[PDB]
């Protein structure tokens, strides 16, 4: 079973966005209103599962074959996991899910009037490798609307879950897209008071790893909570 | 002082956050393999228990969209770490609120006890992670049982809580579904009763 | 029939893109090595086609209907047609053509991969209003790859033509979405010395015309050479 | 020195051009009204004839992929504006080159007689823009017909051409075609016999 | 054999000076006129061969030595070759050539009147390291009057030519030395365009490497296209 | 967008490549292992031939001071990378113009058939690198072979030449020297019938 | 992206709305003409109704100065635009809430049934602004009515509120206020029971 032999970097409360952030209409009912407690790190907390023998299926992190052809932006979303000290972090889940070319869902309570994609599911994972590289290929989403202001409307992105190496470093994400007019306006990027981390954010386009006359390239690194060894404790 | 890179800002789950992490609940089709509610298999060591609750608002209105994960030790209080739909027993789990009775439901086993870094021991519990559309951050709590009075009474990590009518919070209540033993945990995300979310 | 009332002023050479362009390969090959001749102007370059009585169906400026929905980011395009002078021009032909949500065109000689959208034909044309007012709803165009370099890529764009009161005025161009990062690296684009001058082909993000939980708008004014009545000729 | 707003720059039309202004050439769906190549019905008054000619780049090779408008008087030497389809004469017109000869064709009548702004006769012409992938900004030139060579000899605009030789590149040749009057003008966008591209 | 396994990024050819530079005079009848066809790469173009098994002397990198002791500054010419990425490039062929302490070169076709040194010849090769690093000791070349314009004077360099791991990276280029004011006035140099490229071929004086009382040294790196792995191809 | 670092900016390999390239060349003692003009050693499976060609400037006159390197597949279709003097055939050669006669030579066999990435197979071609004084970046070529017209009409490498006149720069022209088959396959840099290079 | 002049940004009322917009209740003497809180003349057609209500602040506390601005279509479903003392039914009217009782009233008659954009009829309803001292921008809200319960089940409006329980506080309970149809409408600004406040 797991070991306890590590600490992990206090998350920066301040970097991350706050629970109460008006603008974000949602989060006024959904936020504590009393302090969070801080507690040691114990085992419970510096340990988390290792999905290396989860049997991943062939195009688990093709959005263009695990749903014809979608209809879109043909691209590929790759980068780096690290830690705070700028460690790979392998072996890693990394987890995500977007809307298609129009911004709608696959899902239930998706209501938008843009039409679903036969051929587009909106669903990848990926196993970072031994250097903590993961990459997906996809279809760039479209922005859409939502019951926020009158007239919101969030830019396009994907949503990104990463596991790390333990519960204290997993993270639920959002990566946006280069020069997105749109995301300067969005109330749920803004519930990150600091332009800095916004950045963090942006997926940069990457010509390098595009495929010529094929699909273009955007490079998103993650940087999970710095892990340390214990040291006279 | 030394700056180390920045991490990753969060971002809420979104009302959608099914489509990537319940499938079966997003009314998809799922995969050959997925992380889900059940722990572990019939014939795991341990107390078979089952695990369901709600999620309230500050207005007191249920969260139909909330996502979870759970964290616990083994019967044996070890925490395993190789996550294998093979396995007997698995330590982690996912699971998340039905958009009509909004419950959502664990199949486990009660965890044995597991010691904190100063060799102090914590009394049965389990970690969860509150994901939903409006929770910018992730809410982590844990779930300990009503019937470890004697241990709950000894966790380090509950005498942490400086108001002991906020520890009540963090116990379930076991009753019995289908004659069998299971416990209820509520999660109040805010006001009245609100439960004590952790920072580690 | 038309009469000579009009001049229209000089254009600017060093504004408007060269003919040749080395970088843009095909303008080698199919740009003029002789000097242009200048020639005054006269009734035959003054006067052009009204397109008044031309029949324009329903939906000719409708994207969306005039070909199921489309995929992609729903979206209105307008503006206004203005001479150098600031003037409305009215009653003018604007007509549009682009690729699809996935950068595919409608064109027996497109052979991208990305497919067709059974319900996009990817054409429009709109008569301007009184006050030089136009306006076209579609779907968001994908960026292409194009045999140039060996990793070219076209930024997402609308090819425009413009009639205007002559001949003289007529004028075709390409519209580019604002922020889009492939725009600074398009030697087409680049074939434009002038980096005011490309900022002109830049479509702005247009929050107050777009309809909420539905589309997003795009303002794109154009500007034809400015006309003036002949003086002491 | 006074500036005024700067004209919108011009852009290439790329290799696609027909989708928005030949859909016929596109091999997709017209509308009910299109604007064409046919800018005389027959029972429109003076001589019918055919345009046609080809268009060559740099290396002599023909371009497969251009677009033509063209703008004409009519046989009494007047520019009718109103586009209309019901019309027995349209001033304006536009063709295209086949992808697989890679010729253009026009059905019209030889133009008018029409004075310069100093009220000068200039000889019957037809007004060309040329359009195409790899021209940034289109080409104006204007054919002349060889069978007006006393016209052509006055003309206040082709005399502009400081070279008598440059003059002959824009005289259309005059054939027949089904035993139907006929003018063959190529363009030659460069090298040798390259054609003569206005400024105005 | 070798095998199609990678990728390189695509040369940026407005970084490399381009073809058609009029100042160097032997450009203009030495440059296409046609544009270059891009075309995918194959195993014909993402292969080179390996120079590990050629029988190299024991003093092909020292000039000292390789042909009395020659007159001029002694110099070590040391770096390393990388790729894009910043990975090391091991076992790569560098060669290099150059002239003497006068700007003589010993080679028939040159008739400058600066004398032949008796002990200096002016070819090295040197197959880099596990690291990537090669190694050349050296006389510093001396600038050489040439027939472009009436005064033009090459500034002191010295060629090499880089194998890389394929045809792809294959490269020749010159070295040229920090301060040297000949630098900016060299119509060769200036087919660069950019100010910044030329700085990439200035070796910087390196005090670390020199042999006290011996030699000075001069660093220059070397980076060649980025190599990656094919994905989703 | 994501810049790597630039790689090092090419010069022109100068008049003098040979000392450093062509030591036998340059008039100058060679070194004990040197990559020159033999490819194959006699006892080399596959066809001998004799390649042999001419380098003209853009007035037609003819380029002395070039060199020239190759790369090709062996018999068999296999691309040899392992470098040695010892092997029967090296994948890799060099060549340069003489100064006096301006021709240079290369001395192969005829290469086998390798497929593009797509599993297309490519007729049977050498791959030229061009080096130069006013050459300030080395110009790519192919050499493919007349007597393989078949083959050629389905390479997807010649097929992307749009203007099919301009394929045929590429096709070197089967000769017989001293009763060896032979190939000439001259390179013009500029104007008529000027070469096709490429870009990758 | 394109900005437009931004508006003129709001400003507390005041205590004083009274002076400017409620003469009569600031205790000053009112001009010839008035805007008022009688909609409706004795002789407009439609259901005459008596509308009444208290406003009340976070701490459950009447706000004595609170200002409100109404608009309704008349019985017909009609938005009566042209505002006439003359006329017989006005949409627009202005009410206060008393110093002393703290309660607003207002004589009008029943709307009728308006659609949305969308072609969708709109349960009966009445448009209220409030303003006050307190109140940076005016707060805006819908009166509904407990009477029309089956409309109001498919009011486009009221459905687009998330939660059922936060519906009912746009609907104003009918009662008799001397023997007169008579809707109680109390506005909560905060807290427990709190009035849903649009954005629009
Ligand atoms: O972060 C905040 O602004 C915050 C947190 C807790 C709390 O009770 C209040 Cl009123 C505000
Ligand atoms: O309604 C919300 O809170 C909402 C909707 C869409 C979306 O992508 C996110 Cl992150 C949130
Ligand atoms: O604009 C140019 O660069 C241009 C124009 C004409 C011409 O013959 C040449 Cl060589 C260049
Ligand atoms: O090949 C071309 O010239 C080309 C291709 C695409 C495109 O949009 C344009 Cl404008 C030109
Ligand atoms: O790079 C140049 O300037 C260039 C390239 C090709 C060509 O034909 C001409 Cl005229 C110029
Ligand atoms: O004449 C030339 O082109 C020349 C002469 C010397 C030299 O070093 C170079 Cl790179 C070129
Ligand atoms: O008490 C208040 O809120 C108050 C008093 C005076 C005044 O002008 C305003 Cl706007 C507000
Ligand atoms: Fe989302
Ligand atoms: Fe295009
Ligand atoms: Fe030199
Ligand atoms: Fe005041």
């Amino acid at each position: 079973p797991a070991q306890d032999n590590s600490r992990f970097v206090i998350r920066d409360r301040n970097w991350h966005p706050k629970a109460l952030t008006p603008d974000y209409k949602t989060s006024i009912a959904r936020s504590p209103r009393q302090a969070l407690v801080s507690i040691p790190q114990s085992i419970s907390e510096t340990t988390g599962p290792n999905f290396s023998h989860l049997g991943f299926g062939a195009h688990d992190h093709d959005l263009l074959l695990n749903f014809g052809l979608p209809i879109g932006e043909r691209i590929i979303v790759a980068g780096r996991v690290v830690d705070q000290y700028g460690k790979p972090v392998p072996n890693t889940l990394v987890e995500m899910w977007q809307a298609n070319a129009g911004g709608r869902y696959r899902h239930k309570n998706d209501r938008y009037l843009a039409p679903l994609d036969p051929n587009f599911g909106g669903v990848g994972r990926c196993l970072t490798d031994s250097d903590g590289y993961y990459s997906f290929r996809t279809i760039k989403p479209g922005p859409y609307p939502w019951r926020n202001g009158p007239n919101d409307w969030r830019p396009a992105h994907i949503h990104f879950g990463i596991s790390g190496p333990s519960i204290a470093t997993k993270l639920i994400t959002q990566l946006y897209f280069e020069g997105d007019p749109l995301i300067p306006m969005c109330p749920i990027v803004k519930s990150i008071a600091n332009p800095e981390a916004v950045q963090q954010l942006i997926a940069k386009l990457d010509m390098n790893n595009a495929n010529p006359m094929d699909c273009l390239a955007y490079r998103f690194d993650i940087v999970l909570r710095g892990q340390r060894k214990t040291h006279f404790e | 002082p030394i700056e180390l890179l920045p991490e990753t800002p969060s971002q809420t789950a979104g009302p959608y956050v099914h489509i990537g992490l319940a499938l079966e609940a997003a009314g998809n089709p799922t995969r050959d393999q997925e992380i889900w509610n059940r722990l572990a298999k019939p014939d795991a060591p341990g107390e078979h228990i089952l695990l369901l609750g709600q999620v309230y608002d500050g207005n007191g209105h249920l969260v139909r969209d909330s996502f979870l994960e759970v964290w616990q030790a083994d019967a044996n209080g070890e925490y395993q770490d190789a996550y294998n739909l093979e396995n007997a027993f698995n330590s982690f789990g996912r699971t998340a609120t039905t958009f009509d009775a909004g419950e959502w439901t664990l199949h486990t086993v009660k965890p044995g006890v597991v010691n904190n870094a100063a060799g102090v021991p914590m009394a049965p519990h389990i970690n969860i992670s509150l994901f939903a559309r409006g929770i910018n951050i992730h809410l982590h709590t844990r779930l300990y049982f009503d019937d470890e009075a004697q241990a709950n009474a000894k966790c380090p990590v509950l005498n942490l809580i400086e108001q002991p009518q906020r520890r009540e919070t963090l116990i379930a209540k076991r009753c019995e579904v289908d004659g069998k033993t299971a416990y209820r945990f509520d999660i109040r995300i805010q006001g009245e009763g609100e439960t004590v979310f952790f920072d580690f």
